[PDB]
């Protein structure tokens, strides 16, 4: 037989163990709230023609007055959520941030380090196994898209099985021609273009008719629980911005498209439930960092 | 600095309780413990003056990850005032008191197979000073009363001769016998002789006087405690009490 | 001024008035802070918050 | 050659405070309320009298840093190096503290 | 020896030169600024009883009174910020609005001109060419993210060199089947599912399979100097409707699908640096467009 | 076939990874600051006749009034800042000086260490490599101004590529007779003497005709970021007192003529992004220790 | 008969006409007085602990108060000088500047602007042609010290000559080995290694014996008037930065390595000592230009 799987749920790299505590993931949800003020205020200083609520916001930040012929970095709590973050990445990378810092930053403001009071619908497709015959070729394509294309080139049906995984809560699937799908062994039903499924259901076999190709589009939404201050949109963003700025180069891991692709491919590696946890950290820290570095480019 | 400021036990012994172990980390990259380099030294010759790094200095050092070099770093800081580099420790062994590393089982770390010959050659014992010596056996002997281990201090004791007269004389979980205790154990204090702002030769001497020098500027800055003339500003748990207790012992 | 190891103190009352704190920030704008200790620092800061 | 603070915190080359923000820090205090939400006076008691304090200052530092280099002058070398080993600290009742600036 | 290129990388035509200088910019971002009160007025009007707030807020915006018989069009400011946005896309556009009716509409707000204090990240993934061997045929579609796929006929295989234009950061290049990539006269690693890229290390070699089709994922991150107000959501909001209302009719203008596409292409060209500055102007006065057009919608 | 590189190019030698943080700069930065006021004091003292301004100067550098008999060197300052330049150098280098030592030198004047203010102009060649046809010869000489001699003995016209990098911003280029270059898959334009080139537009393609040889001399920019306090005079003078007195003779290092030349070959190297900064640092310590010496002159002939 | 000449003599392109007259002249020096002060009150802020010295300065140079938010551009006067630098390369660059604002610029300084009181030796050696006899081969190489290897392959002596201008003061020659020089219609000197020559005596005519190549080192020396304030380090690094941020870009001109080899290839064309004129202007504008960039890079 022929295996065709997803190429972002190969092999997911150990994650970061260190600052997942209660007191680091308070730090953490401090460096969101005042990067979010930091630009909030950067806005209202440029229409209100004074400094003042920029001076006010960067001196919470940064513990120091903004001064001229100055980098205006951000301060420790830079320094702090920068290296912070190179931890979470990979389990080799060295943790260089001192625990009385971690203390001194998160005493700014007062929130609670909660990462389960809300969630987020990820729209990463966990294509974890297609298996196929002989004589019959399977290409996955794509991480939100997940095109795969089939041909027979065989005198008999090809009844080909699909796996989707069991994380995953619904997964929509479109062809360019009608085909029919069963449950293992179920009656295979009337051909339609789409097809709604739980993946918990079990393994999906689809027949193949011999005379042209197929494509099928798959598209898939996962349930993930983080906190409420949680923005997919400055998350994405911030990813972008950590592997630029070159964050994530340890070497013997791996690099991943954005971060959905990230959180789904460790959801799915054995011991997945641990390991999302220290993902959502990571996505709380990325995005305060997104905010504060557009705000103090660098 | 703090550290070798400590002259009596109870001093030194107060001040490893409320101090957690990431003082002891260093978090710095350091180099290589044992090596032959050369160092300049232009106060006394043109030519390069040869040296040996060793871990007792100054200056942050690789440590190797096991329980060895934990126990190392803390010796190291209490005799040299600077740690050793040991990456990715847990946080919940950073935020334990240095006393608490050596003297409780609530910790996972395992010591029983510690040999304390092999220890005293890596930290090397054939350069210290009296006072560094004195300090490391106390050390030595807060773990071996938690680990059982009383006669192998002993064994160890026995085969120098010097380092058991000048051994402290207490029982770690006893803490009458931490107030008799008259031994002076102060690397940096305030000096009777005249103390210059020259450089010395060895790295090991070079960096005892920069602490040397810089106590003397921290005796007269503001940070400085005197209690002669501020004894009733201080926090009731700071003050100087002939009560005062460890905890437990 | 001229020697270092010299310090500046005070004792305020039990109940500070308008003058305790005027005392205080007198203080701690126009001596150097070479002078003020720490414990003093800390207890300047406390009559200003009674 | 020695060295001695320059009196009253006030740095020679800008001849002001070293503190910047200064007389920001004396409006607030004025418009702000003290001791209770409604004005009790404490604002605009203590803004006044810190402002007269710092018109003084800046007015008659010269004098003092003058007269701190003249007594130092008066002390030889040998003397002036026993008297680094002594300390001591100086306690001043708050009326002289104020009256005095 | 064939050629393989992006389709939006092709003849990125010329941009206005007009209305670049400070004062020009300052209406821009008076003008973005002062469309977001009239949508936050809006939507605060709807919400209460009273139509007060969105009264004032367009007295603002266009200088009159607002009237129940009359219909409202955004008075000067509207025609002004139309007119702009037309000479921005291309150097034929007439740009007949005058300097000083663009001096006066900028002095309602004390705003900024600066188009450089942030900074934005694309997702246009740049593939100038594919150099291609014979019997090797190659495709590459999609512009947010890139499927090359290729085919070696022959029975030897294929090296083919791909060049990524030396403007993007990073990019990350996943197979449907782990394939062997390495620079120019560097060693060949073992085949592997994911790569991180620099565009700028020079081009990239990939040996071909001949059993199957090989198909290779694109995604790219590129940062431009943007104004702080940016907003990429709002921004391609704009660009599609500035395109449906015929704003960007000229002769002699190539069309793009997004606002990342537009900009990137301009960044390839050969006066790349001069001609995103111009283009970054174009995307806030798009975002002040959207905001305005949705708000008033004549 | 053939393949020539410049010399001051080839291995370049890892730098240290020490005394990098926001404390270290600060020392360098006041060791700087300092040691400039020490030279303006000297010769202030110098015009009026008096070592007071010297004396009080050195006073604030080495925390010590000097006397007769002893040499003046510079102290505890001098000492921090020679090893500290050492430990930059190399990572062989035993980098010994406690942090205690670095925050007590940082406290003595109120300067901010910052490495980002500014950029400066460097002006070595890059020429990464220079692949040539098998009956051409050619050689590369110089770094300042690369002369590039080759000849074509061969029967018809050769091409030459030329490989200048990345990191370089304006590489220009003459030669001894007008000569043809172009980029890659490009049309040859007239034979011009001069050429303006973007290192980033590709390996560039010359012509060589057969017959008398053709020397192409070679001229190029870069700009690193540095403090503002940098200066270009005063580093390459502490570069080469720095190598007289002996303190870059680690085993396993590479020797350059100047900073210029150690500052472009780190750039052109992997991780050569955090190499810079480490060179940067490492410049400012060096103008640091030109001034400081000058001052201070302790070897006699 | 074969003629060598100097790469960096031929075909010098016209400079700029514009921005030569007194008021212009006022403005460059102006220019150059007020960015001495942006760097020596840049030093002097860093240094201590108030940045009032640099918002003095800067509020001179650019007319408005330095913003936290604001990137430092330097105001009108960094557009203006970046300007005026374009006109004077090339007679083709456009003259943006009005006068009204370039007097109005003068008006912040009390200077003479007169630009030929002081004067500067220039290096760069001007060989204008090497003519040599049919056996015999010629290179030049280099600018600051000009390498001319010669080789004659014929059984006897050749005579080579040189003609180095009439421009240059004095002119030094240094040989591999003892070699023979004279001028036109004077008996042949002993062979010595170090000639100087003043090059409006004549062509010299140099004795080349067969076999050994003969190597001359030239270094030459001549004198432009320049005002007081030039400094020719300060020079060379604005020519360099002038040439990065392609001030200089544009059509039909010639790009020299150096401040140097630039003006010393227009003294030697034709019209030449009212090409210097403009030259001298433009060298004190480019040491503006380094001393403004350098305290605020952009």
């Amino acid at each position: 037989a022929n295996r065709a799987t997803s190429a972002f749920l190969d092999n997911p790299h150990p994650v970061g163990v260190n600052y997942v505590d209660e007191g680091s993931r308070q730090f953490v949800a401090v460096a969101e709230l005042l990067a979010s003020k930091l630009i909030d205020s950067s806005r209202e200083s440029d229409e209100s023609n004074s400094d003042v609520p920029f001076v006010q916001a960067y001196s919470k930040f940064a513990d120091d007055n903004p001064r001229h012929l100055r980098v205006k970095t951000g301060g420790k709590m830079a320094n702090a959520l920068t290296n912070v973050i190179r931890s979470y990445y990979s389990i080799n990378a060295p943790a260089i941030v001192p625990q009385v810092e971690i203390d001194r930053l998160a005493s700014k403001a007062t929130v609670s380090g909660d990462m389960y009071n809300s969630y987020a619908i990820f729209n990463s497709v966990p294509i974890v196994e297609v298996l196929s015959p002989a004589r019959t070729t399977v290409s996955i394509v794509g991480s939100d898209r997940a095109d795969v294309t089939m041909l027979n080139t065989g005198a008999g049906a090809a009844n080909i099985t699909f796996n989707f995984g069991q994380i995953a809560e619904t997964v929509i699937l479109k062809g360019s021609v009608p085909f029919q799908l069963a449950r293992l062994n179920q009656p295979m039903p009337a051909a339609r273009f789409t097809y709604k499924l739980r993946p918990l259901d079990g393994p999906f076999i689809v027949v193949l008719p011999v005379g042209n190709p197929l494509v099928i589009s798959a598209t898939a939404a996962t349930r993930i629980q983080v906190p409420l201050a949680f923005n997919k949109a400055l998350v994405e963003s911030g990813f972008q911005t950590a592997m630029n700025d070159g964050l994530f180069d340890i070497q013997n891991v791996n690099y991943y498209s954005s971060f959905d692709e990230f959180i789904i491919s460790q959801y799915h590696a054995q011991d997945g439930i641990n390991r999302v946890s220290t993902c959502v950290i990571l996505g709380l820290a990325l995005q305060a960092y997104d905010q504060m570095r557009r705000a103090l480019p660098v | 600095m703090d550290v070798l400021s400590k002259g009596s036990l109870k001093e030194l012994l107060a001040h490893l309780e409320k101090t957690p172990l990431e003082e002891a980390i260093s978090y710095r990259i350091g180099t290589v413990p044992y090596q032959n380099v050369l160092i300049s030294r232009n106060e006394y010759y043109n030519q390069l003056y040869p040296d040996t790094t060793s871990l007792i200095d100054g200056v942050s050092r690789e440590g190797q990850r096991n329980v060895n070099g934990l126990i190392m770093s803390i010796i190291s800081y209490v005799v040299s005032g600077s740690g050793h580099y040991i990456p990715n420790i847990g946080f919940m062994l950073l935020r334990r008191s240095i006393l608490d590393i050596l003297t409780k089982h609530d910790t996972g770390l395992v010591t029983n197979n510690l040999n304390y010959g092999i220890i005293a050659r890596n930290l090397t014992v054939s350069k210290m000073n009296c006072e560094q010596r004195k300090r490391m056996l106390i050390c030595f002997k807060l773990l071996a009363y938690k680990d059982g281990n009383q006669n192998d201090y002993e064994i160890y004791l026995n085969q120098n001769i010097p380092l058991k007269q000048i051994a402290p004389n207490f029982i770690p979980g006893d803490m009458r016998t931490v107030i008799h205790n008259q031994d002076q154990l102060a690397i940096v204090g305030i000096p009777a002789y005249r103390l210059t702002q020259s450089t010395e030769l060895s790295i090991r001497d070079d960096n005892a006087k920069s602490y040397k020098l810089g106590y003397v500027d921290w005796y007269n800055s503001n940070s400085f405690l005197r209690e002669r003339s501020e004894f009733n500003l201080i926090r009731l748990k700071d003050r100087d009490t002939k009560y005062g207790k460890l905890n437990g012992w | 001024c001229m020697f270092k190891q010299f310090r500046i103190g005070m004792t305020y009352a039990l109940d500070p008035n308008i003058m305790d704190v005027a005392a205080a920030t007198c203080m701690l704008l126009f001596r150097p802070a070479q002078s003020i200790s720490d414990e003093q620092y800390r207890y300047c800061l406390q009559t200003m918050a009674v | 050659v020695g060295r001695y603070y320059n009196p009253f915190n006030i740095d020679p080359l800008t001849k002001k405070h070293v503190e910047d923000r200064l007389e920001e820090f004396i409006n607030q205090v004025q418009v702000g309320r003290f001791r209770n939400a409604s004005g009790n006076a404490v604002g605009t008691t203590l803004a006044a009298f810190l402002r007269a304090c710092r018109d003084k200052t800046s007015a008659n530092w010269r004098g003092y840093s003058v007269l701190v280099s003249r007594y130092r002058s008066l002390i030889p070398n040998e003397l002036f190096e026993s008297l680094r080993n002594i300390s001591g600290e100086y306690n001043i009742n708050p009326q002289d503290e104020h009256s005095f600036f």
